[PDB]
């Protein structure tokens, strides 16, 4: 799939991710989505379109939309992950379970990315789901700088 | 079924937890899903999960590595507090059942205040006054006994109330205790902590009031070697006594690393399992953050395998279990490049053992446990969950149930694995691949056909047909049972417009025509059978076609050249019969053609065949 990432259609990507999610292949699913996002836009037309305020009537929107379809599918993966392992312990008899390792392996792939539009989309997503747990614990300024632009705009963001 | 009542109930709970993650839902609390079955068993197991929940209910850093959370002094500190809160509450329940005969009995009358409970606890456990007590009594009980068992139950407030009614007797202990209750982490300031320790060490190192001794070095975390055996006679009283004495950054000091290592290294299982009570040791390891040790240990008790696997899963779905990178290691080990005080669990092996028991006749449940291995691979790159499904299908031979039965009408009823991944093309080939390597062609075809891999289906179907081409098709024979499946594959491959490369495909439909040629030949329908062979343009009948037909034989599949001998003879015997019934010249000419073709073709049994062909042509004339 990764070899033909740039050519994958939203219908084929969705079905693939769903099938991988059903087989507990969370990390893998996420890695495909990121790869597809980066291949449908190697010039980062999306990053500049967001850095320019998203001017309507511009034709980078398409490039941004094709990445947003990948990012949404990543949300579903992480969602289904916490769902599948709801009630499962992170440790058994001392060492980590298999359900725990898949959580770490998945979230690794996430924090191991250099896609910037992606990390913006994830900050917004964490805020949405209410995970002040993880967002306030990033450390990075990148998230501060991102908030500094969106603060005078929304109460919830300003509070963060 | 190989699953006991308890194990079965757990399987159902693990199916839910999987159904939730397979449909993307909320990640439910696994620890809660496991304690749901525990209540169906004796309280020996319920009180375990209670400890598991409270020991794992620590604020974590989601999406963080397992080793990092367990090495951080931040998390290691909260473990001690969660355990102390369990030992205190656990002891508080012991104090209730000691005063009231049943927890229900205590509840109906109302749980009394921790102070009045403790007082009603001292009445029983010391009916007569011990002559070595000090500092008088308070409302009919020694002041130090009340303070200890109140702190033991975890109600510092109840203990401080006792102090307030003995201000004159206790001396300066009031200002010290009031600081302990205020300061967090159950520690005093170094200055005041120094003032009391030196006082105790000065002239109270050996006091006739054991309760006084206990409280002082529980508040000052001193005299770590003295186990205060006068008051802490139970094992939980020891754990609780020490976890209130551990310290964090040289003399008369103990740390969690020393204590946790000191316990199992010097006083291993042998010391804590002489009373043949397994949970006692488990609680010692689990309430000291040594989760891998406790898991492996409890996993060896053949009666408690179920429980130890799940407490491992909980630690695994919480990024708290320390998995062993290498799969060739033992169940319990310490990585060479890690500190000696932590241990690692070979989680892959752990599940592999548990599964082998009920994987033979309970496949569905096995898969639910194999899923947790989805995030891991092996040295060869295969996905551990996928490989476990391959091995489980090769052994169990449960194809319709696990892989989905592809009926002969063109339907694919999904299997149990379809729930976990939608990309089922590789394993169906993996399972089909081995069964192909074991000469089980008739199965490898059904399996390859299940994955719509016509390149392999038709290949194998060519091998199964060639031997049976000239044979007699009789009811229930191996010809009917193979021809009828080949035709059920011809329709479904035409109605769906599927085909392999023309080499494999051409041969497959060619054999099907020949199988019809002999089925008509063996039935006596000579005219009808002659017409079929004529269409195929395989055997020349007019001298002009000999050159081209001979060249074609060179590049036709050997599954066809094999049966050339029987084709020539049947065709000859066909002309042979029609002769005994101008036309005579035409048959005579065709008879000749077959001979010259066979003469120029090197093939199977060309000796006996070429001779018989010539004899049958002579009788015609």
């Amino acid at each position: 799939f990764e070899q033909v990432a740039g050519s994958l259609t939203p219908a084929n990507l969705t079905t693939a991710v769903e099938q991988m999610i059903s087989l507990k292949y969370y990390a893998g699913a996420i890695q495909l989505c990121l790869t597809v996002a980066q291949q449908k836009d190697r010039g980062n037309t999306a990053l500049s379109w967001v850095n320019d305020g998203k001017p309507a009537n511009d034709s980078r929107k398409k490039a941004f939309d094709e990445r947003k379809i990948c990012y949404n599918l990543i949300h579903q993966v992480l969602d289904k992950l916490e769902s599948d392992f709801a009630g499962e312990p992170e440790l058994v008899d001392g060492r980590p379970t298999l359900a725990a390792t898949k959580r770490m392996e998945a979230y690794n792939v996430v924090n191991d990315s250099s896609d910037e539009v992606f990390h913006f989309d994830m900050y917004e997503w964490y805020i949405e789901k209410g995970w002040t747990d993880r967002i306030l614990s990033i450390d990075s300024p990148h998230v501060i700088t991102y908030l500094q632009r969106l603060a005078e705009t929304d109460f919830r963001h300003a509070e963060l | 079924s190989s699953l006991d009542n308890i194990e079965m109930a757990y399987a159902r709970q693990i199916y839910i937890y999987n159904e939730k993650i397979v449909n993307g839902h909320l990640q439910p609390n696994l620890v809660d899903l496991c304690a749901s079955v525990a209540e169906l068993d004796d309280k020996s197991i319920s009180d375990m999960w209670t400890m598991v929940k409270q020991m794992t209910d620590v604020l974590l850093t989601p999406a963080t590595d397992a080793l990092k959370n367990r090495s951080s002094v931040e998390v290691r500190m909260e473990f001690v507090r969660q355990a102390l809160a369990y030992l205190e509450q656990s002891y508080k329940n012991y104090t209730l059942v000691t005063v009231f005969g049943n927890l229900h009995q205590a509840q109906l009358g109302g749980v009394p205040g921790t102070y009045q409970l403790v007082r009603s606890f001292l009445n029983i456990k010391l009916p007569a006054p011990l002559p070595g007590l000090q500092d008088g009594e308070v409302e009919g009980h020694p002041v130090w006994a009340l303070i200890y068992y109140c702190m033991r139950c975890g109600d510092l407030l109840a203990a401080s109330q006792v102090v307030n009614r003995a201000q004159h007797q206790l001396g300066e202990f009031k200002t010290w205790f009031q600081e302990y209750m205020n300061s967090k982490d159950r520690r005093l300031s170094p200055a005041t902590e120094n003032k009391l320790r030196l006082h105790y060490r000065r002239a109270l190192r050996n006091n006739t009031d054991p309760y006084k001794r206990a409280v002082y070095c529980i508040i000052g975390r001193c005299d770590v070697t003295d186990n205060q055996s006068e008051v802490a006679d139970k094992t939980e009283d020891y754990l609780w006594l020490k976890l209130n004495q551990v310290c964090f950054d040289p003399q008369d000091r103990l740390t969690l690393s020393q204590f946790q290592k000191q316990l199992l290294e010097d006083y291993g299982e042998s010391h804590f399992t002489v009373n043949q009570q397994p949970f006692l040791y488990f609680q010692v390891l689990f309430l000291t953050a040594q989760f891998e040790a406790a898991v492996a240990f409890l996993f060896r008790m053949e009666r408690l395998r179920c429980h130890a696997v799940h407490v491992a899963l909980v630690l695994f779905e919480l990024k708290l279990l320390l998995k062993s990178s290498g799969q060739s290691a033992q169940l319990l080990s310490h990585e060479p490049g890690d500190p000696p005080c932590l241990r690692r669990l070979n989680f892959v092996r752990l599940l592999m053992l548990y599964t082998r028991k009920f994987e033979s006749t309970d496949p569905r449940e096995a898969l639910q446990y194999f899923y947790f291995l989805r995030d891991e691979k092996d040295s060869q790159g295969e996905n551990m969950f996928l490989r476990c499904v391959s091995e489980l299908v090769i052994e169990s031979r449960e194809f319709d149930m696990i892989l989905g039965k592809l009926e002969n009408d063109g339907s694919r009823k999904p299997g149990v694995i379809d729930k976990f991944t939608s990309d089922t093309k590789p394993i169906i080939n993996k399972v089909a691949s081995v069964a192909e390597n074991k000469g089980l062609f008739e199965e490898a075809a059904k399996l390859y056909d299940l994955a719509k891999n016509a390149d392999k289906v038709l290949e194998l179907m060519n091998k199964l047909l060639s031997p049976v081409v000239p044979q007699i098709s009789a009811p229930q024979s191996n010809k009917e049972r193979l021809k009828n499946m080949a035709l059920s594959i011809a329709e479904r491959y035409r109605a769906q417009g599927i085909s392999a490369n023309k080499f494999v495909d051409s041969t497959f439909y060619l054999l099907l025509d020949l199988i019809t040629f002999f089925d008509e030949y063996h039935s006596g329908h000579i005219d009808r059978a002659f017409d079929i062979i004529e269409r195929l343009k395989l055997v020349p009948l007019n001298q002009e076609s000999v050159e081209e037909r001979v060249a074609a034989f060179r590049n036709f599949s050997d599954e066809i050249r094999h049966n050339l001998s029987e084709v020539l003879l049947a065709t000859m015997n066909i002309l042979f019969t029609q002769f005994k019934r101008d036309r005579d010249s035409q048959l005579r000419s065709q008879a000749r053609t077959l001979i010259t073709f066979a003469g120029m073709i090197p093939y199977r049994t060309s000796g006996d065949t070429n001779a018989r062909l010539v004899q049958m042509e002579v009788l015609m004339n």
